[PDB]
């Protein structure tokens, strides 16, 4: 409905993601065709940018109060799973870090604080 | 798999790193839920711990689970034979000594 | 117009749930009533309240056949249970065929009113619930009863199918970013399970039936021994479906019984890989055996002795989830509320009621028990008091999180204890009746019958008074809910520890090990915005 | 309006016939249509 | 213009403040026999099932 | 921090408001930071009814008038379906066979006619 992006810089919404058009007796690219989440992760696998993440917890370092794991999100809430330091020693317990309260995994003991993006 | 000599080591040193109330009261629920029950020298870690987040009804409640945890009577009053001079210094009354 | 667009129109699976439980209360109390009217005929030998039809008494047993095997245990147990909880459980925003979701659901309105149509339009379809040919033809049933009967199956038929696909295809690539399918709870496992018999037994029984409609209407003799078929043929096309059906209404009941299991005693479940590969042990052994419902029909000396080595072998899986839930609730702090009561009475009495399965296996002892009420009081052991129970149950636990009004515990109580209490009393002395011969499906019996008649005639009258506090009780769940959170601690969902303050618990009240309790108390409509993380 | 009362069907609350007729008039219709079904098939019958 | 109206159609299903059964120019042809017909279909099933209930042939 | 604010606090704490139970917390918590012997028995007594006590989350399921109110709930739900199941045994069609002259002739012929050698025969039961 108004101007084509290029890359995933120019993309402030889902008005600049139609493109332009094929012609009169060819079988179109999917660079000519595409309007909506569809082109959006076109844009980014040519590049090398990932726009839906699969990459799970870090089960690397404990929790302190002073130093804690910073889960991110774009909610005040988020739904987290801990189940352990060493990954899977720790049961599966879920928690819910707020932006005025941090959980703290009443087994294990680790501290999750949110990061609001 | 884990013996009693690396029990009572590997929870004196959780019991010498705690910073809160929580963490206190994490350890010390988690140490009562095992077939071993906790050497004398892990209850005396452990009543030092409460005593540097200071709270004075967890160093009650310690000596009330101990009653529930022991098979005999008799085993728990060699328990406290022991644990008699950790508990004049600090100043802990039993549960039977307050009748709340 | 957003009446129409939310609640006829709709998309949320968590919004046809509430449809599925109200639609579900109604065809239960509907065949509860035809079983009270079957009770107060077998009661005292005569004639008494049918005056001398014996019709309008097999109309009344077919239809409290079909509208609490096909109508209240399958829309409560898939519906209610599966539609809203699978999502929240895997940790999914809505179902992957949303449409196919609204016409899983709509199929089944217009099957009640040709099930109710089949009932007034002639003397009636007193066929039985197994819908035998040479009995369901032109000579005895001729006219538009059995026709708009056997069309109420295959609406059934294809909205289970469609929410079986559904199920499979959303738990394969709509979970959260860290779960693989070896950390899926158990409920989901148990949806699974039965989704997949969903799609394995059910063209079978559409098969049969549309044969039995082109027998009665098109002359084409698939099963009529004038013109070179056999009855015998539809019997192993209808039990092929029959014996995964039974598990279908069991399995979704297993899982819920282990979340208050791992839940009100505060133990994580004893093996829970051993109990996924006994859930998939029982769901494929059940496929190979369906010939132990005809033992009488004339078969080989040595397909007899197939079926009872195949038939014993199921109790093998059993017992290993049985034991396992003994050893869950072995080690553990134990408090009695609501759920835990019906828990508790589900452990025993599916023991008893499958014990009785062990007896009827063999081809030998089967002679003396077919078609006899010993197979009735089988099989309501199992069914009242295993699905039901079960049902109930997961009422009473997920009510207050999917309502956000709370309950009277005093009258729940007194509900469980009445249906205890009455239940026991119907279905034992059927045992009694079979083993001293009465048969089945039959309004008049001989004087020697009559005394136990008596005393299961008694205990039906004492389970409508606990349905009608059933009622009452979610009376008052909905009005003054609100005030009926500090009556009773029942309302907590997990006690205080024995080192756990009170004041640290208040600040951290809920710990759980699924998603689903630590939700706001209504559910959102959009739920999951950002994704979840597993580590 | 997220809240107690928004995922429901019926209203309960603020409401001008009271809700203790749709709630009961449900159970008898549940209740009250096989014994109809019983009288209209046993009166075509001819007995009584 | 051309039968390229793919890059002009995708910016009126966006932006449209209708549903999308009935947003195109055309959607009435569709729509009007067919809500019309549906309503004669299930009022003609509600006569003949309780005109038959009470034993009434044709 | 009176003698009147903390002694018999086990009658009076889960009628006081919020705003009045979070300061005997907050001065009872800058009461335990001085070493102990120096507390009084009040003391010791309210610190521990305020977080391990029988108050709020510690309170049991069933109290002693609730099993009483379930168990006179049952035997009032027992009673009604007695007094309708008997209504329905008064009025009942009893055929010519359930007399007690009619299953004493019956007897006779399965007396004649060996049955039930082994166990019993009696058709007899008013
Ligand atoms: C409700 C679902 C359900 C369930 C769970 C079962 C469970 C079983 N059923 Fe099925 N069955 C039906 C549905 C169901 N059935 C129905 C509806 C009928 C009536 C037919 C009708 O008329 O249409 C029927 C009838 C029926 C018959 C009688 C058929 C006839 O009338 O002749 C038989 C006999 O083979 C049979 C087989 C079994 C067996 C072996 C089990 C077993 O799975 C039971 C297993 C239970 C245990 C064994 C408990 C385990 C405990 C242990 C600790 C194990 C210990 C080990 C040993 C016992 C060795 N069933
Ligand atoms: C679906 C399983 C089921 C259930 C629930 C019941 C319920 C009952 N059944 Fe059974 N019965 C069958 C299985 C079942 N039955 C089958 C399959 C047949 C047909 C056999 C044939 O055709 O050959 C049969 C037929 C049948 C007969 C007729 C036998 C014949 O004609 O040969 C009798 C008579 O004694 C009887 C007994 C009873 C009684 C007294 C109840 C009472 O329990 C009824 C009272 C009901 C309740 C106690 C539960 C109410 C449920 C709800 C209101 C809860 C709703 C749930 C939620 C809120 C989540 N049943
Ligand atoms: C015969 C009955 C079963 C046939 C159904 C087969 C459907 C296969 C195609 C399919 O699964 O897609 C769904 C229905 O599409 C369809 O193909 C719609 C078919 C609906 C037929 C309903 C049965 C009538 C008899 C998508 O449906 P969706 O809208 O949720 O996809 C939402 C996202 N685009
Ligand atoms: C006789 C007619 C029926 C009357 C029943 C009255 C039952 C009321 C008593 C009751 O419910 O007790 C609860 C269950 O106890 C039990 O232990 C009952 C057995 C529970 C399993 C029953 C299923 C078989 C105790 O519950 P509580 O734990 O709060 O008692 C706290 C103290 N310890
Ligand atoms: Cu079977
Ligand atoms: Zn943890």
């Amino acid at each position: 409905q108004f101007k084509t992006a290029t890359s995933i810089a120019e993309v402030e919404g889902l008005e600049n993601l139609v493109g332009p058009g094929a012609k009169t007796g060819t079988v179109p690219t999917d660079l000519e065709q595409a309007t909506g989440l569809e082109r959006y992760e076109l844009l980014g696998k040519l590049e090398g940018i990932e726009v839906f993440d699969e990459t799970p917890l870090e089960a690397v370092r404990k929790g302190t109060m002073k130093d804690p794991i910073l889960i991110d999100s774009y909610d005040d809430y988020r739904y987290v799973g801990c189940t352990g330091v060493p990954a899977d020693s720790h049961n599966i317990e879920w928690l819910k870090p707020t932006t005025e309260k941090n959980a703290r995994c009443w087994e294990c003991g680790s501290v999750y604080k949110l990061n609001f993006l | 798999e884990e013996t009693y000599e690396e029990f009572s080591q590997r929870y004196e040193k959780e019991f010498d790193e705690a910073y809160d109330l929580f963490e206190v009261q994490r350890v010390l629920n988690n140490c009562f839920s095992y077939d071993i029950v906790p050497s004398p020298a892990v209850i005396g870690k452990a009543l030092n711990a409460c005593r540097r987040v200071n709270d004075y009804a967890t160093a009650v409640r310690v000596f009330e689970g101990l009653k529930h945890k022991v098979e005999t009577k008799e085993q728990y009053d060699a328990y406290l034979e022991e644990l008699k001079d950790v508990r004049e210094e600090l100043g802990i009354d039993l549960k039977e000594e307050l009748f709340p | 117009m957003n009446y129409i667009n939310r609640w006829l129109f709709s998309t949320n699976a968590k919004d046809i749930a509430v449809l599925y439980f109200i639609f579900a209360l109604f065809c239960g109390l509907l065949g509860s009533i035809m079983s009270l009217i079957l009770r107060l005929e077998l009661s005292a030998p005569g004639n008494q309240i049918l005056m001398g039809n014996h019709q309008l008494f097999n109309v009344v047993a077919t239809a409290h056949a079909v509208l609490m095997v096909f109508f209240l245990v399958m829309p409560a147990a898939i519906g209610f249970f599966g539609n809203y909880l699978l999502p929240l459980m895997i940790g999914a925003s809505d179902m992957s065929f949303a449409r196919l979701n609204n016409i899983s659901f709509w199929l089944l309105p217009p099957a009640l009113v040709s099930l109710l149509a089949s009932a007034l339009i002639e003397n009636g379809a007193g066929t039985g619930w197994t819908v035998y040919p040479p009995l369901a033809g032109v000579q005895s049933h001729s006219g538009p009863s059995v026709d708009l009967a056997i069309f109420a199956l295959h609406l059934t038929s294809i909205s289970s199918l469609l929410g079986a696909i559904n199920f499979i295809t959303t738990t394969l690539n709509m979970r959260t970013i860290g779960m693989t399918m070896s950390k899926l709870p158990l409920f989901v496992w148990a949806v699974v399970f039965t989704s997949i018999l969903l799609l394995l037994s059910l063209p079978v029984l559409s098969a049969g039936v549309t044969l039995l409609l082109l027998d009665r209407n098109f002359n084409t003799s698939f099963f009529e021994p004038a013109g070179g078929g056999d009855p015998i043929l539809y019997q192993h096309l209808f039990w092929f479906f029959g014996h995964p059906e039974v598990y279908i209404l069991i399995i979704p009941g297993f899982g819920i019984i282990s979340h208050i299991v791992s839940t009100y005693s505060k133990k994580p479940v004893f093996g829970a890989i051993g109990m996924v590969y006994a859930m998939g042990s029982i769901g494929f052994l059940g496929l190979l055996v369906w010939s132990h419902h005809m033992y009488t029909v004339g078969l080989d000396v040595d397909s007899r002795a197939y079926f009872t080595s195949a038939t014993m072998v199921i109790a093998v899986p059993t017992g290993i989830k049985i034991f396992s839930w003994l050893a869950t609730l072995y080690g553990g702090s134990i408090r009695y509320t609501t759920p835990m009561l019906y828990a508790f009475a589900f452990l025993f009495l599916f023991t008893v009621g499958g014990l009785s399965g062990v007896v009827l296996s063999n081809a030998s002892l089967d002679i003396a028990f077919h078609d006899t009420y010993y197979v009735i009081g089988h099989f309501h052991y199992v069914l009242s008091l295993g699905a039901v129970f079960s049902l109930f149950a997961g009422y009473y636990y997920w009510s207050p999180l999917i309502t956000g009004l709370y309950y009277n515990n005093n009258l729940a109580n007194i509900q469980f204890w009445l249906l205890f209490i009455g239940t026991n009393v119907t279905f034992f002395p059927m045992h009694f009746l079979g083993l001293n011969g009465m048969p089945r499906r039959i309004p008049d019996y001989p004087d020697a019958f009559a005394g136990w008649n008596a005393i299961s005639s008694f205990g039906s009258l004492i389970s409508i008074i606990s349905v009608i506090l059933f009622a009452y009780v979610i009376y008052d769940q909905l009005v003054n809910g609100l005030t009926n959170k500090q009556l009773s601690t029942n309302s907590l969902f997990k006690n205080p520890d024995f080192i756990e303050s009170n004041i640290i618990f208040n600040d951290n009240s809920i710990k759980s090990s699924s998603i689903d309790f630590l939700l706001t108390s209504p559910p959102l409509p959009h739920t999951f915005n950002t994704p979840a993380i597993q580590s | 309006d997220v809240g107690p009362y928004s995922n429901l069907p019926f209203k309960v609350k603020n409401r001008r016939v009271p809700y203790a007729v749709p709630h009961f008039l449900f159970f008898a219709i549940g209740m009250g249509i096989p014994f109809f079904a019983c009288y209209v098939q046993l009166k075509r019958s001819g007995s009584i | 213009t051309a039968t390229e109206k793919i890059i002009e159609l995708q910016k009126f299903y966006q932006s449209t403040n209708k549903p999308i059964y009935a947003a195109h120019p055309r959607s009435k042809y569709y729509l009007i026999p067919y809500f019309g017909l549906l309503g004669v279909s299930v009022a003609a099933t509600l006569f003949y099932t309780g005109r038959a209930c009470f034993g009434i042939k044709d | 921090l009176s003698n009147a604010t903390v002694t018999n606090l086990e009658k009076r704490w889960e009628d006081l408001p919020e705003t009045d139970q979070k300061d005997i917390i907050s001065q009872l918590s800058e009461r335990q930071k001085l070493p102990w012997k120096d507390l009084t028995l009040s003391e010791k007594k309210a610190a521990w009814y305020i977080s391990f006590g029988e108050w709020g989350p510690r309170r049991p399921v069933h109290t002693k008038e609730d099993k009483l109110y379930i168990f006179w709930g049952t035997v009032i739900g027992i009673v009604i379906s007695a007094t309708i199941f008997g209504a329905f045994r008064y009025n009942r069609n009893v055929p010519k066979t359930m007399n007690r002259e009619w299953q004493a002739a019956s007897d006779e012929y399965l007396k004649s006619k060996n049955a039930e050698p082994f166990t019993g025969y009696s058709q007899i039961q008013s």
